[PDB]
């Protein structure tokens, strides 16, 4: 160190050797961090808070993990933020991404022991990269033209994804509800148009989803409980003091009598603009702000059904759901649409009343029922209906689909280990390794089974190098099987966002040789 | 075992007696605390309903199977 | 069989953990049950006093 001082007090710096032994440090405690919640067979985590009231839960995510630990170690950052991104993104994939990118980090330092430079070591893994994802391209099966394959397909993904989760006591169940679900958005992407109502009591079994609409609101007194053949208006207008007559005007009079009769004016225009209103010939109306008690009670005389405080979600998904149009100013009944549907009651569940329609018109959006024994187990119950969700509308906007259990890494190993046993110079020890890093996967999820993981992989790896392309991990015995005839299928774009991802984020590790921190702020104790 | 030892009871002997009473007919049997005893239940005119203890049962293996999917603990923010 | 060691402990403890703070509440909260079962009082910190029998209040 030079004698002389160029930094702050409590600035740092750490150079090569120091640099590369912190980064691969935390990127490998990151990934070992969640490698226990892999597969079939992995495990959940509790994660309480010290500082967030003793906040409790339970989960299996990557991301909800990775997201609440506090981490300060820099290398760590960059595969949090990587991870919660892939969240962001497909919504599914989160814990293979980072598990990869730690092994690939673990592969390099022994590479970098070896006395090779990073650059090689980049070089060698772009191939690497090129040759694999090639590879994975040329093994997608496109579906879709046909209805029953294309359903079937979609049961398959559901179960896939709902096998590692708590959910899992109830696959086929669950699944049910996970499809369906999703083919009632008629090809929408919008799953905020999908409600998920979670409420203590009951069992896990009895969750359901509803063939109609339920809201969780209230209606005003001297109204009529329940209609059939109903007709409904959505609007979004001011029913509670109406008259923020916007501009700055004042009441300047001489006289008692006159205040009595500008009030009286006040109330005449609540009336008329609610006679507006019926004149379009409904019996159910439906708004997102509050209706005061003289509206309330023109409505009830009328014999028409009001709902206040109705949000712009719920107004939206009512819109969906019936067919009607967010409608104001109400002086042309012609060019505005009602909503339909059948019935409208109201329906006792747990300890709470709901607004219940029945016989919708559309159905073009729906609400969920979750129940259970616990707040954790509901609070995972929705984190993993999430995933499923997520995972099938992004099949359904692209429809092709590659086999799970270990068969697409292999695939990406072996088609690695040909290019590299092809090319001359140190580059070609890279790839190699790039294919020891891949072949970890299959290996992690056997290791949370207690199976003999090593001639399993062994097993895999000849199966798959003499043509055996769709050969895979069979957990419920723990053997080698088809993944065709077994149903286990992924999506292509989950695969394709894992191996870049990780490969990025690998690479951009790699490159650093120098670490140099600025004084913290310090936190004003007093 | 928690009845006949809140009430002063024997709990071996108890839970012996109950035990060979109902595998050998009789299903109505139970601890009677007025009679210091084993008795029929029913003449005793002490009935509940069943969803209570279905509900009872369902809910708490749910709770240990959840329970028993857990391996670590960690400490957050 | 011959083989699969397990390395790690952790897993094991957690669970003997968990159990034990389940059984001590479960022990704790016995004496409550039963018609010859007697009431428990609860002073909060705040100072406000309550006598109960019910399982959920306790
Ligand atoms: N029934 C199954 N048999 C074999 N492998 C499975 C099965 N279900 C899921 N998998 C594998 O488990 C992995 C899913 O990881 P998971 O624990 O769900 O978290 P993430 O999907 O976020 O990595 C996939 O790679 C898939 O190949
Ligand atoms: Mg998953």
């Amino acid at each position: 160190l030079a004698p002389v001082n160029i930094f702050k007090a409590g600035a740092d710096e750490e150079r090569a050797e120091t640099a590369r032994l912190t980064s691969f440090i935390g990127a490998i405690a990151i990934g070992d961090l969640v490698k226990s919640t892999l597969g079939p067979k992995g495990m959940d985590k509790i994660l309480l808070s010290s500082g967030r009231d003793a906040s409790l839960m339970v989960t299996n995510d990557g991301a909800t993990i990775l997201k609440n630990i506090g981490v300060d170690n820099p290398a760590a950052k960059v595969l949090v933020d990587m991870s919660r991104v892939q969240d962001d993104e497909v919504g599914d994939g989160t814990t293979s991404v980072t598990v990869l990118a730690a092994e690939l980090l673990r592969e390099a330092e022994s590479l970098i022991a070896k006395k090779i430079h990073p650059q090689t070591i980049i070089a060698g893994w772009r191939e690497a990269t090129k040759a694999a994802r090639e590879a994975l391209l040329s093994s997608a099966v496109d579906h879709g033209s046909d209805e029953v394959k294309f359903r079937q397909d979609l049961m398959n993904i559901a179960g896939t994804t709902l096998s590692s989760k708590l959910l899992t006591h109830h696959k086929d169940h669950f699944t049910k509800l996970a499809v369906e679900a999703v083919l009632r958005l008629k090809g929408s992407g919008n799953l905020e148009a999908i409600h998920i109502i979670k409420k203590l009591g009951g069992s896990l079994a009895d969750s359901y989803l509803d063939e109609g609409f339920l809201l969780d609101k209230k209606i005003g007194v001297n109204q009529p409980k329940r209609i059939e053949n109903a007709k409904i208006l959505i609007a979004n207008t001011g029913m509670d003091t109406d008259k923020i007559k916007i501009f700055g005007s004042r009441v300047r009079v001489d006289s008692t009598a006159k205040v009595a009769e500008i009030e009286h004016a006040e109330k005449e225009k609540m009336k008329e603009k609610v006679e507006r209103i019926l004149k379009h010939g409904i019996n159910c109306f439906i708004n997102r702000q509050l209706i005061y008690n003289y509206p309330e009670q023109l409505f009830g005389a009328a014999g028409v059904m009001a709902i206040e405080h109705a949000d712009f979600a719920g107004v939206e998904r009512l819109a969906l759901v019936t067919g009607g149009e967010i409608a104001s100013t109400f002086d042309h009944p012609e060019l505005v649409k009602l909503g339909s549907c059948k019935l409208i009651e109201e329906v006792m569940i747990g300890e709470d009343k709901l607004i219940h329609f029945s016989g919708v018109a559309l159905g073009e959006a729906c609400t969920i029922v979750l129940r259970g024994a616990t707040q954790q187990i509901l609070d995972e119950a929705e984190r993993s209906l999430h995933d499923a969700l997520c995972v099938l509308a992004q099949t359904v906007k692209d429809s092709r689909t590659v086999y799970g259990g270990g068969c697409s890494e292999m695939l990406m190993a072996h088609a690695v280990t040909q290019l590299a046993n092809r090319t001359p110079g140190k580059e070609a020890v890279a790839m190699e390794s790039y294919a020891k890093a891949l072949r970890m996967l299959p290996t992690i999820i056997a290791d949370n089974a207690g199976y003999d993981s090593a001639d399993l992989v062994a097993q895999l790896r000849a199966a798959h190098s003499e043509g055996n392309t769709t050969a895979g991990l069979d957990m419920r015995e723990g053997t080698i099987g088809d993944m065709a005839i077994l149903g286990i299928t992924e999506s292509f774009q989950v695969k394709r966002q894992v191996l870049l991802s990780a490969a990025e984020a690998a690479e951009v590790i790699l490159r650093v040789d120098n670490i140099i921190k600025a004084a913290p702020r310090k936190r004003v104790p007093d | 075992s928690t009845l006949a030892e809140n009430a002063g009871l024997n709990p071996i002997s108890t839970v012996t007696e109950l035990r060979n009473r109902h595998a050998q007919g009789e299903k109505t049997a139970g601890i009677n605390v007025r009679k210091g005893g084993i008795s029929n239940i029913l003449e005793e005119l002490v009935v509940q309903p069943l969803l209570v203890s279905v509900s009872a049962l369902t809910l708490a293996t749910e709770t240990v199977r959840s329970i028993l999917k857990i391996d670590d603990v960690v400490n957050t923010r | 069989g011959k083989g699969a060691y397990q390395d790690r402990d952790k897993p094991a403890q957690i669970r003997f953990s968990n159990i034990s703070a389940a059984k001590a509440v479960a022990d704790a909260i016995r004496t409550s049950l039963g018609p010859k079962g007697m009431d428990k009082m609860i002073q909060d910190g705040k100072g406000d006093v309550t006598i109960t029998n019910d399982g959920a209040t306790i």
